[PDB]
């Protein structure tokens, strides 16, 4: 039926402007009522309403983001554009654009959403990770994959041969603009002296491969 | 603006369970209230529009009621695909507002975490910084508190954590906290302890190490 | 202000 989609830059630097585009098809902005809004959602946090624009141009913004947002619509392309200025790391989130019906009672909801595009703010250039050990019956051991950019990084243990006991945690964007994530595997003691544990790290975005062995 | 208080904020249920979640409005929004289900990694999905109307294509198990300031979303029989986060949104006043979301995870017996603390490495310790991490492995429920202490001074504003998603087999969670000190600060303190507070523990449990020893 | 179709 109706499908919408977000385009734009996944990486954006503090201060600059973030221009997002909503390309849709299944309706048009010529249909009476029809609205297209922008909803953003930080990491692991709630949905936040950004702005809405309708078939005839009235637009409403978020009182909090009002002086920083500008919404427009090109009806020849069936696109809606959103410009957010002077961004900071707190603007890092996933941005969604959704469709709103028009009067035919049921214009009370946003029935179809884009799939979302996750934007990340970071005055930072590409950078490979440094791999440190997190080392010692149940026993834990792991790898601290620190200071890399941008996502993602892939971690496996013993070249994939070890999969159970493993927990690769979500990376965190540090105050430095760089990422950091830990991967831990839980084994049972006894093997700590006969078994061997190596985490294979691969940050494709910077071509960095590291095999790290961990022990007491 | 218009505040929407969702509650519970987090819920724990099983399949075939029947749960009712509410969404409270600070001001009367008539019936301009929508409900969405959101599975991790996927966008919100409309379930109920106009407060009580079931959105075409949505299972009949979902339903909504309310008007003005009180609204609910009920799931007659909980399915595997329902363990997600739910949000309500009102479209009566500008700005359009969302609630804080309600979380529905899989219920299992309380499981206390297995705590491990990892000191920084000598290799890291010469880049100029010391990362000490605490691991809270396989617990339930999700709620856990981690406090860092260096020579007993409670640490604040220099740690970061991330939790994994609920395991699809043992339904537990695992957390990872990283205290970041600068090498110099790391070396003028002795006890590095990680204190975990969790429903499966009668008293908080601490894991510590003495830098040098 | 009120939503637009209120």
């Amino acid at each position: 039926r109706i499908t919408l989609k977000e385009s734009g830059p996944p990486l954006v630097k503090p201060t600059q402007t973030l221009t997002l585009t909503c390309s849709f098809s299944g309706f048009s902005l010529s249909d009476f009522g029809v609205g297209v809004g922008w909803i953003r959602q930080p990491p692991g946090k709630a949905l936040e309403w950004l702005a809405i624009i309708y078939s005839d141009d009235d637009k409403r913004y978020s009182p909090s983001l009002n002086t920083r947002l500008t919404i427009t619509k090109d009806t020849s392309k069936n696109q809606v554009v959103l410009v957010m200025t002077r961004v900071s790391p707190v603007d890092t989130a996933t941005y969604f654009c959704a469709h709103r019906r028009g009067p035919t009672g049921p214009v009370n909801a946003m029935d179809v959403w884009g799939q979302g595009i996750t934007v990340t703010i970071s005055s930072t250039s590409t950078k490979g990770p440094s791999v440190f050990p997190l080392a010692p019956g149940t026993a834990a051991l792991g790898c601290l994959v620190k200071d890399y950019f941008p996502e993602p990084v892939t971690v496996s243990w013993n070249s994939g041969a070890l999969t159970s006991g493993v927990h690769t945690f979500p990376a965190v964007l540090q105050s430095s603009g760089l990422y950091s994530l830990s991967s831990v595997v839980t084994v049972p003691s006894s093997s700590l002296g006969t078994q061997t544990y190596t985490c294979n790290v691969n940050h494709k975005p910077s071509n960095t491969k590291v095999d790290k062995r961990v022990e007491p | 603006a218009l505040q929407l208080t969702q509650s519970p904020s987090s819920l724990s249920a099983s399949v075939g369970d029947r749960i009712t979640i509410t969404c409270r409005a600070s001001q009367g929004v008539t019936s301009a209230l929508a409900w969405y289900r959101q599975k991790p990694g996927s966008p919100p999905q409309l379930l109920i529009y106009d407060a009580s109307s079931l959105e075409s294509g949505v299972p009949s198990r979902f339903s909504g009621s309310g008007s003005g300031t009180e609204f609910t979303l009920t799931i007659s029989t909980l399915r595997p695909e329902d363990f997600a986060t739910y949000y309500c949104q009102q479209l009566h006043f500008y700005p359009h507002t969302f609630g804080g979301g309600t979380r529905v995870d899989v219920r299992r017996t309380v499981a206390a975490p297995s705590v491990f603390i990892f000191p920084p490495s000598d290799e890291q310790l010469k880049s100029g910084t010391a990362s000490v991490v605490c691991l809270l492995n396989n617990f339930y429920p999700r709620e856990a508190k981690v406090q860092w202490k260096v020579d007993n001074a409670l640490q604040s504003g220099n740690s970061q954590e991330s939790v994994t998603e609920q395991d699809s087999k043992d339904s537990t969670y695992s957390l990872s906290s990283t205290l970041t000190l600068s090498k110099a600060d790391y070396e003028k303190h002795k006890v590095y302890e990680c204190e975990v507070t969790h429903q499966g523990l009668s008293s908080p449990v601490t894991k510590s190490f003495n830098r040098g020893e | 202000e009120l939503d637009k179709w209120a």
